[PDB]
C-alpha cells in the first residue's frame, strides 16, 4: 500500500515459553527465478528404457513456484529444540500465521 | 552456601529424667539413679525456594546433566543412586550446580 520509500515491515524472530504453550517465530528471504518461460510442459517418462517399467510417470510443470516450511528445524534451533525434548513430554501444534513482504523486482 | 547474619535458630531435645525408687529415709544429695528410656518419633521439614528462569540466545545445545553408566548387576551394586545390595543407599558421582554456559 505504502509508497517505495517505506518499508512494509520488520524482522521478527523469537520464541518465548508462555507457560503450556510456546511461540515460535522466525524470518527468511527468499529469490523466485522465472520458470519454464511462462509454459505448461507436459512430462512423462515411459518405462521403455533406464530403470524400469516400475518408473512410469505422466503429469504437468508450472511456471508457478511455492513455499514449503515443513520440517521441524525451520522453526527450533538445536538449542531450543533441547529446550523442549528435556522437560516436555509432549508437543502438538495449534495455529500458525504467515506473512510475505518486502517484495522487490 | 549462604553465609547468613541470623541463620536458621538450632533446635535441641532431650528426653525428662524418671528417677529410680527412692530411699525410705530423707538424703540430702541429689539422686543419681535413672530408669533408661529412649524416645522417637517423626519430624517434617518444609523449605520454599526461589528460583531464577533464564533466557539465552546462544545457538547450539548446552551441556547437561546425564546419567552415563553402561550396566550394573543386581547382585552387587544395583542402580546408581539406588539401594545396593545389601540395603545401603549410595550416592554415585558428585553433582555441581553449574551446567549452563554463559558469557562474562
Amino acid at each position: 500500500a505504502e509508497g517505495v520509500g517505506n518499508s512494509s515491515g520488520d524482522w521478527h524472530c523469537d520464541t518465548k515459553w508462555m507457560g503450556d504453550h510456546v511461540i515460535t517465530k522466525s524470518t527468511r528471504t527468499w529469490v523466485l527465478p522465472t520458470y519454464g518461460n511462462h509454459l505448461y510442459g507436459p512430462i512423462n517418462f515411459d518405462g521403455t528404457t533406464g530403470s524400469g517399467a516400475n518408473a512410469a510417470y505422466a503429469g504437468y510443470k508450472t511456471p508457478w513456484g511455492y513455499f514449503d516450511f515443513n520440517r521441524f528445524h525451520c522453526h527450533f534451533s538445536p538449542r531450543d529444540w533441547q529446550r523442549l525434548i528435556n522437560n516436555h513430554t509432549g508437543i502438538r501444534p495449534k495455529g500458525l500465521k504467515i506473512k510475505v513482504f518486502n517484495v522487490q523486482v | 552456601g549462604f553465609g547468613l547474619k541470623h541463620p536458621p535458630p538450632m533446635i535441641l531435645i532431650k528426653n525428662t529424667p524418671v528417677p529410680a525408687d527412692p530411699p525410705t529415709t530423707f538424703n540430702p544429695m541429689p539422686q543419681t539413679s535413672f530408669i533408661t528410656e529412649y524416645s522417637t518419633g517423626q519430624v517434617t521439614v518444609e523449605m520454599l525456594w526461589e528460583v531464577q528462569k533464564e533466557s539465552s540466545k546462544r545457538w547450539n545445545p548446552e551441556v547437561q546433566f546425564t546419567s552415563n553408566f553402561g550396566t550394573s548387576d543386581p547382585a552387587v551394586d544395583g542402580i546408581p543412586f539406588g539401594i545396593n545390595n545389601l540395603g545401603t543407599y549410595v550416592e554415585s558421582r558428585p553433582i555441581g550446580t553449574r551446567y549452563i554456559s554463559k558469557h562474562l
